[PDB]
């Protein structure tokens, strides 16, 4: 499977999640910023490392990151 | 799909006796496409083993005769099923 | 008579990988007797012996060549897919008794090509 | 002289097919009951088929 | 452009024409018509229409060779994307036709990897840059001399 | 002013100012030819 | 119903925007940031349906865009005749059309350039041209220079009227969507307006102009001794000495005696021994015929009148049983999307192009065209490589369609969605005809190869060992050979002399002659039809998998022109319509270099050439085709190195100019494999370190440097590579045909 880890820097935009076409990620309550949420990364056994989350994350550099890792039926996007 | 084989009786009584019309001159004879036609087969099933050369007409009287019956027999599938 | 299912499905149930009743090795004989008769034609007729007396020799022995390969091709995808054995040919035991079928069916398929083409040169 | 009869023929032909051949026919005509742009129409499909066929026959050696 | 100049300068030296190459040498049409194109001519004609000799070998790996680097190029320019489609039609295919669909695959097939396509494309293009060169260089020299 | 400013943009500058320039060059070469030196 | 509806003073004409670079975008109005603005400033400039979601307003920019290219072709077109009247040896090649060389461009004397004003003959010094505009313009019936001005000035003020049109429709009088989708009255005006009367109109130039021109010109009358085409108009005696049947006048077209124009309208076929070219009065009434068939042909479509057919009826009607909805939607698709028509018509331009190669080698329409082998070759290649280009647009415009336009409602069970349904099947199939055409031509050439190589001659595939004959072309060309007085009873002689019957020599050069198909000929056809199926494969696949595969779902999401959905799912580079695309221009390139290279060999080896006193045809390349073109090696000896003699010799001659561009062209292609090997990531650290010194030395520019996009990066590879490997075939062809030619 492939890793997907949020760092602190994470400003809560919600604009990983949004991204993501595997629903691998959702909002959680956090106090560390403004926005009273932080990312976070519950279902990574179906990311398939397309990094749109990356894309997506406005902060500098990116509070979410995605360590393509072994590759499964789910990961490698297959329908046979 | 209705099919009834008496589509292919039609198909060919109908080609055959429209290219039974007796046409100009050359590479054809006079008599028609038909009458070319089983006249090329006649001539060439009595050498039965020593088939036809490209130089022969009988190519010619094959394909304009198949191109004229499959086109005949086509348009008899679409009007019996869709009447 | 629907033609894409009916006629198709009624056609390939008949054929000896999939009739019913065949044991695995029938079902084998008859595929390898298809087959090896066929398949000597290419070798016989474009081989690089082909206007030469051994024209025909070349052919089968290259036929019988060819069908070895296929049949230890057989039996190692059987080794390696079936690790459970039973008598269906989809299993170990099977899948070997259908690989010594069309080995047979293919050597005596291709030696009954060679016997016609010598009787009717 | 075959030239006129075959034009006015298929001209008149052509009249009667447009009759039934056209979609919505006007019927608001005294004799011919047909519009201008249906007359223009028939007529002209009257003229390719007269000259088509005389230009047939002339070819054929009939006229 | 080394090798190439080591090898012109040497068979210009032993043609004994050394003004062959410092006259042509100081432009690069005098590389592409008094090196490759003139060198070209004994590899070539290893066979033609007519038959063949000892550099009959040197031609056909010479093609080969350009065969190899030129099908480096399709590893290099297409990317894996275009590849993984066209593998899951064939999947699609093979399990859907009679008789071979008894047959099934171990492994699912995939397209290669982004950075095994670099490395297949890199190893293609480089097989076939040497071999080229190898063929060129032996028998340019093999049929002059 | 506002064509002006068109003829300001960079690609009408760039081939005015390299139009001028290769003007400059080829004109040099029509005049004082086949220049291997100084 | 039909109905012209326009808007008035809709744009102001102000160079406010012109200051104002990308105020057509939204994305780009509000300027640079960085480098990579300035490259989507123009890969976006054109792309008028992404600047705003009004169909009316991307369909009023297209009309007014299509004056200015007319404009552009008004501006071409004149400067040939311009370059014709003031710059050429036309009116002295009319003198002498085998001797001569045909040359328009004279280059200036500086930094010894001069040299490229080769020996043309004249009496003038030029670079000799290859367009075949010399042949035109003597079809044409122009004789002095005069009349070549003219045509240049009346460019000029097409040129003009165009720009005067483009802006007005644009700024002034700008036509509604309903005007546009007036779909039906285009096609009636386009076939009967357009074709119809252009063709009429044409014919109407060929009897009064080009026949009674061309005709004193093959009788051998001093160019300067003809008479100026009106005296043709003006005295009737003058037309009825050189065509009688001008004596009876108009009154055998009205009174239906068509056969008494059988001097000025024939159906002579073949070609002129004179010029080599066919007879213009099979061409004046082949454009007669035209003209009639197209003028009927636009009545076919209902405008105002209730007569004629409705389209969408029309389609909606070709609906069976295996079909399901049939074309019922592509009515609505097609008067809703620009991409849509676009697709086609690139796609059947594209085709007309290749037709066009093949009928003007063939059927030289020219006098002296055909003996001019540098314009055969020059024409041939040129038509090819349009055609070609226009059909991958196809494809590129039928995906762009797929991504932005498609809808499933309009498409709902009609023969698009239910090719989108059974789009594995198509390109499962397709992917096999591929994988069987490849091995089974290229395979062919491989095994020879080997077998060559090995001394195994008589294990080929050869004429002399294991044939295969072309037997279905070969028994195609005995039944076009018999045609003329069997199956064409009026017809003289054949269509073509390609096919058999005489050779046709202008001089002692070969104009035409039968084009014999061996082993070596089936062998390149089964190549062509390859590389035009594995292309057909690209492209299709970029279509049918637009919107979403099992890979990417969601594709239409990401658009039309993206570079990938990241290195997840395996890796996903070039998964966009674009990128199929992108591959699909690398394979037309292939499949049409195949194409021109067959031709320039064929016709060289079997057809081009000299006929002697005692009637012994020589041809260029001495018939070596059948058993050199067999082999890849003897493409790359007999072909390549063999024919690239002349442009690597061409060094202080006046062909240097073709020596230089194929250095120069090889150069480019190269240079491309930077662009297709490498990767952005590389490059912007690169300039990041390059950034550095500039910071350093205060001197880093406040529009932050950047890599090229991945699909830029793309771009310019694959234009690179065409630039480059196209340049470098016609440096070699030019020098090729312009020295043994
Ligand atoms: C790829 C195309 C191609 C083709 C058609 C040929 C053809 C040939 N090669 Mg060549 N060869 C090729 C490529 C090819 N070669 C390549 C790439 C190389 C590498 C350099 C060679 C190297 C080579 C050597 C060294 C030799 C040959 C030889 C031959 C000949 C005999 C081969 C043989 O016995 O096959 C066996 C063929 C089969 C077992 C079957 C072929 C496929 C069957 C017919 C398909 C049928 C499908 C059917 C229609 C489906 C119906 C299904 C259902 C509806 C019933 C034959 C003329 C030999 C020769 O002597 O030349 C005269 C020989 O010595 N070849
Ligand atoms: C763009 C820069 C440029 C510059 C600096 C010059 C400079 C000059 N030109 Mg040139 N000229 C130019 C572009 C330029 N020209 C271009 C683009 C054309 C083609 C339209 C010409 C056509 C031209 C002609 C016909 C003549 C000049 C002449 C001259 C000289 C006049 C004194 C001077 C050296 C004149 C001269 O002195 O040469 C005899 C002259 O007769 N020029
Ligand atoms: C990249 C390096 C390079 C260098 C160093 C040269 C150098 C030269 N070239 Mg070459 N050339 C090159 C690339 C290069 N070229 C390329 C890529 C091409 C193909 C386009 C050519 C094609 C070419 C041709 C066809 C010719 C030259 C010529 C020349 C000479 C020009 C002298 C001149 O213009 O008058 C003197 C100019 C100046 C002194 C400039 C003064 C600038 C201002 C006005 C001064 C202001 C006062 C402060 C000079 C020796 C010419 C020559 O005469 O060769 C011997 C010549 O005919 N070049
Ligand atoms: C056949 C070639 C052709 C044609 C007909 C057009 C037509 C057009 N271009 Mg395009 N363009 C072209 C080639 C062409 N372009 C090329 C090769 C590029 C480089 C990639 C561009 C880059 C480009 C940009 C960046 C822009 C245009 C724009 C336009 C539009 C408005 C231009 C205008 O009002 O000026 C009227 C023209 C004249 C009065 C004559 C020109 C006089 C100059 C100085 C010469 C018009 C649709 C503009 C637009 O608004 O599009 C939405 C715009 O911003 N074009
Ligand atoms: C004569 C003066 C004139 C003026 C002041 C305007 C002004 C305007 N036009 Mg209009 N227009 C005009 C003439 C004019 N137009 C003409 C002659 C046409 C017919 C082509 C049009 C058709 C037209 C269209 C279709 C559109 C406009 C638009 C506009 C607006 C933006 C234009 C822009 O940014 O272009 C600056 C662009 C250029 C200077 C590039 C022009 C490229 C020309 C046409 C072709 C170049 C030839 C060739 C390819 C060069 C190759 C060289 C080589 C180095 C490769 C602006 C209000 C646009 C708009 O959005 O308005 C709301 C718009 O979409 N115009
Ligand atoms: C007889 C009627 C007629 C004719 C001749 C044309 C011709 C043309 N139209 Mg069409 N058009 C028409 C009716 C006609 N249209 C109608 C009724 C509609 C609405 C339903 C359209 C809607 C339409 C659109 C939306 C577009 C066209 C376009 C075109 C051009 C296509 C490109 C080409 O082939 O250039 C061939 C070029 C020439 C033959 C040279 C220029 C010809 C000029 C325009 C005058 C021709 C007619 C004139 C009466 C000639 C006088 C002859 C003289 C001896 C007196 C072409 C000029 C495209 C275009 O490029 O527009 C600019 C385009 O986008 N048309
Ligand atoms: C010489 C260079 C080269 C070669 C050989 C290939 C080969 C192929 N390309 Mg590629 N391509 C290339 C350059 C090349 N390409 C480049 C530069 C690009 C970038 C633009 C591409 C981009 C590209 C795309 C986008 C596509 C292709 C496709 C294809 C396949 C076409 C179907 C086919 O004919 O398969 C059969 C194989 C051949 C014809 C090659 C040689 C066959 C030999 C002679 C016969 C068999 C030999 C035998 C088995 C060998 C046994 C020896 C062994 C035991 C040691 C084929 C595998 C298409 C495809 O996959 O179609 C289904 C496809 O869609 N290519
Ligand atoms: C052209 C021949 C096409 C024959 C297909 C048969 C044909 O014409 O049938 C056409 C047939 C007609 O269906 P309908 O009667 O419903 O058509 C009504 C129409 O108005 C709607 O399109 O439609 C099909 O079944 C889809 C085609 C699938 C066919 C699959 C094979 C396709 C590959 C063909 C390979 C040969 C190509 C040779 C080219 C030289
Ligand atoms: C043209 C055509 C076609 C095709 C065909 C085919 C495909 C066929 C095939 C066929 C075949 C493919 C056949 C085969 C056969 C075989 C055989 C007949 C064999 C036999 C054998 C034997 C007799 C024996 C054996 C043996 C021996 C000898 C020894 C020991 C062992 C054994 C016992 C095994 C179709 C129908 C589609 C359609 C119509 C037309
Ligand atoms: C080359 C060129 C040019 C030129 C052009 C021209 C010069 C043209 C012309 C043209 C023309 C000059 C045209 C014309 C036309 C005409 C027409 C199109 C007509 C028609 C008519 C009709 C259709 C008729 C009808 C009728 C009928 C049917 C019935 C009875 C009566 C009558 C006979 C009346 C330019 C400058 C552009 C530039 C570029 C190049
Ligand atoms: C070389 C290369 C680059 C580097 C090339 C770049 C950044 C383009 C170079 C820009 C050129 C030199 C134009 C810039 C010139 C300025 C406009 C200044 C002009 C000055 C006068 C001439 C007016 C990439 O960015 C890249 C990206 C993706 C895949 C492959 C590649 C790739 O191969
Ligand atoms: S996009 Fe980045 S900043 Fe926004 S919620 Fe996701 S990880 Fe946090
Ligand atoms: S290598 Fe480039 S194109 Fe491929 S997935 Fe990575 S970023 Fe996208």
């Amino acid at each position: 499977a492939h890793t997907v880890k949020i760092y602190d820097n994470c400003i809560g935009c919600t604009q990983c999640v949004r991204a993501c076409p595997l629903d691998v990620l959702e909002m959680v309550p956090w106090d560390g910023c403004k926005a009273g949420q932080m990312a976070s990364a519950p279902r990574t056994e179906d990311c398939v490392g397309c990094k749109r989350c990356e894309t997506a994350c406005p902060t500098d550099f990116l509070s979410i990151r995605v360590y393509l890792g072994g590759e499964t039926t789910r990961s490698m996007g297959l329908a046979y | 799909y209705p099919l009834n084989p008496a589509v292919i009786l039609i198909a060919i009584i109908g080609w055959s006796a429209a290219a039974a019309v007796p046409s100009n001159i050359p590479v054809l004879g006079g008599t028609g496409l038909t009458q070319a036609f089983l006249a090329s087969i006649q001539r060439l099933l009595a050498q039965y083993p020593t088939g036809p050369k490209l130089d022969d007409p009988f190519w010619f009287y094959l394909v304009v005769y198949h191109v004229g019956l499959f086109a005949l027999l086509i348009f008899g599938q679409i009007g019996y099923a869709g009447y | 008579p629907i033609n894409s299912s009916s006629l198709t499905r009624g056609y390939l149930a008949q054929l000896p990988i999939y009739r019913s009743g065949l044991s695995p090795f029938l079902r084998g004989l008859e595929i390898g007797m298809a087959h090896g008769y066929f398949l000597i034609g290419p070798f016989v007729e474009l081989g690089p012996l082909r206007n030469t007396e051994m024209k025909y020799l070349a052919g089968l022995l290259s036929a019988v060549g060819l069908v070895v390969i296929l049949t230890l091709g057989m039996l190692l995808y059987g080794y390696v897919s079936f690790t459970n054995d039973s008598q269906d040919v989809e299993s170990l035991e099977g899948w070997r008794q259908l690989a010594s079928g069309f080995l047979l069916g293919a050597v005596g398929g291709a030696g009954f090509a060679y016997l016609l083409i010598y009787s009717f040169i | 002289s075959s030239i006129p009869v075959i034009m006015v023929i298929s001209n008149l032909l052509a009249l009667a097919i447009g009759r039934y051949a056209i979609q919505n026919p006007s019927n608001e005509t005294p004799i011919i009951g047909l519009n201008l742009a249906q007359l223009v129409a028939t007529t002209s499909f009257g003229h390719i088929i007269g000259v088509a066929t005389i230009l047939g026959l002339s070819n054929m050696g009939i006229i | 452009w080394i090798t190439f100049y080591w090898h012109w300068k040497h068979l210009s030296l032993w043609q004994g024409n050394v003004a062959q190459f410092n006259e042509s040498s100081t432009y690069l049409m005098g590389w592409l018509r008094d090196y490759l194109w003139l060198n070209s001519s004994p590899l070539i004609n290893g066979y033609n229409p007519y038959g063949m000799n000892s550099l009959s070998v040197w031609a056909w790996m010479f093609l080969f060779a350009h065969l190899v680097w030129a099908t480096g190029f399709m590893f290099l320019i297409s990317w894996r994307g275009y590849w993984q489609e066209l593998i899951e039609t064939l999947a699609w295919a093979h399990e859907r036709t009679p008789l071979a669909n008894l047959i099934k695959w171990k492994d699912k097939p995939v397209a290669l990897s982004i950075v095994q396509a670099r490395l297949v494309g890199l190893v293609h293009f480089t097989v076939g840059y040497i071999l080229t060169y190898a063929a060129f260089v032996i028998a340019s020299t093999a049929g002059k001399f | 002013m506002n064509l002006k400013k068109y003829l300001s943009t960079a690609p009408v500058v760039a081939t005015l100012w390299l139009f001028l320039t290769a003007g400059i060059l080829i004109e040099l070469n029509r005049f004082y030819p086949d220049s291997l030196f100084y | 119903k039909v109905k012209v509806v326009v808007d008035r003073d809709v744009v102001a004409t102000s160079f406010e925007k012109w200051a104002k670079p990308g105020h057509f975008s939204r994305s780009l109005a509000k300027g640079p940031k960085t480098t990579t603005w300035i490259w989507n400033l123009h890969a976006d400039a054109h792309d008028f349906d992404s600047h705003t979601s009004s169909l009316e307003e991307v369909s009023r920019k297209i009309f007014s865009a299509h004056f200015g290219q007319l404009a552009i072709i008004f501006i071409w077109l004149s400067g040939m005749y311009f370059h014709g009247a003031r710059f050429s040896n036309y009116v002295a090649w009319l003198s002498n059309p085998t001797g001569i060389k045909p040359s328009a461009q004279v280059v200036w004397p500086i930094v010894g350039q001069q040299i490229l004003n080769a020996d043309v003959g004249g009496g003038i010094q030029g670079i000799q041209i290859t367009s075949g505009l010399f042949q035109l313009w003597r079809a044409s019936g122009i004789v002095n220079e005069l009349q070549l001005y003219v045509t240049a000035i009346g460019g000029l003020v097409m040129a003009g009227l165009m720009m005067f049109a483009g802006w007005f429709h644009y700024h002034k009088a700008a036509p509604k969507l309903e005007w546009f989708q007036n779909v039906e009255s285009m096609l009636n005006h386009h076939l009967a307006g357009l074709l119809g009367l252009g063709s009429l109109s044409w014919a109407g130039h060929q009897i009064h102009v080009s026949l009674p021109v061309n005709k004193l010109l093959d009788a051998g009358v001093a160019p300067s001794s003809i008479p100026l085409p009106h005296e043709f108009i003006l005295n009737r005696n003058l037309m009825a000495e050189l065509y009688p049947s001008f004596q009876q006048g108009l009154a055998p077209f009205f009174t239906l005696n068509w056969k008494q124009y059988s001097d000025i309208l024939t159906f002579k076929g073949g070609l002129s021994p004179v010029t080599g070219g066919l007879w213009l009065t099979d061409v004046a009434h082949h454009h007669l015929a035209i003209a009639v068939l197209f003028i009927v042909a636009g009545h076919m479509y209902r405008t105002n009148w209730g007569i004629g057919h409705s389209m969408k009826q029309l389609l909606e009607a070709h609906k069976g049983p295996l079909t399901g909805e049939g074309h019922k939607g592509l009515y609505e698709v097609l008067t809703t999307s620009w991409h849509a028509n676009l697709a086609i018509n690139l796609a059947m331009l594209g085709s007309l192009s290749i037709i066009v190669a093949h009928h003007m080698y063939s059927m030289p329409p020219y006098p002296y065209l055909a003996t001019d082998y540098p314009t055969q070759l020059s024409l041939f290649t040129h038509h090819m490589w349009i055609g070609g280009f226009c059909i991958v647009g196809a494809g590129a415009h039928a995906a762009i369609y797929m991504v932005r336009d498609y809808s499933p409602t309009v498409n709902y069970n009609n023969v698009l969605d239910r090719m989108i349904r059974h789009r594995d099947a198509i390109i499962s199939h397709l992917n096999w005809v591929c994988i069987f055409l490849g091995t089974h031509s290229f395979g062919l050439y491989i095994h020879n190869d080997t077998m060559r190589a090995l001394g195994r001659a008589q294990d080929m595939f050869s004429d002399t060992a294991i044939q295969l004959q072309p037997v279905l072309a070969q028994w195609i060309q005995q039944i076009h050979t018999l045609a003329p007085g069997n199956t064409a009873v009026n017809a003289l002689a054949t269509a073509s002399y390609a096919f058999g019957a005489d050779t046709v020599t202008v001089g002692s050069k070969i104009a035409m002659m039968p084009i014999k198909l061996g082993t070596a000929d089936f062998m390149v056809h089964h190549i062509h039809a390859f590389t035009i199926h594995v292309t057909v494969l690209i492209l299709l696949k970029g279509v049918l998998f637009a919107r979403n595969s099992r890979l990417i779902p969601d594709k239409a999401n990401l658009g039309f022109r993206f570079p990938c959905d990241g290195p997840g799912r395996g890796g996903t580079c070039q998964v966009s319509a674009w990128d199929h695309v992108f591959l699909g221009l690398f394979w037309m390139y292939n499949a049409l270099s195949v194409v021109i290279f067959h031709f320039s060999w064929k016709m060289q080896s079997d057809v081009w050439g000299t006929v002697s006193s005692n009637g012994t045809v020589s041809h260029i390349t001495g018939g070596n085709f059948a058993q050199s073109a067999i082999t890849i090696n003897g493409w790359l000896r007999d072909f390549l190195w063999a024919q690239a003699s002349q442009v690597i010799q061409s060094y202080g001659s006046s062909l240097s100019a073709y020596g230089l561009m194929f250095l120069g062209a090889h150069f480019v292609w190269a240079f491309s494999l930077m662009f297709l090997f490498s990767g952005r990531g590389y490059w912007q650290e690169l300039i990041e370190s390059i950034v550095w010194a500039h910071n350093k030395l205060k001197v880093a520019p406040s529009i932050a440097p950047r890599a090229l996009s991945i699909t830029q990066g793309r771009a310019v590879g694959v234009a690179h590579y065409l630039l480059g490997g196209i340049a470098t075939t016609w440096a070699f062809f030019l020098a090729r045909i312009i020295s043994v030619g």
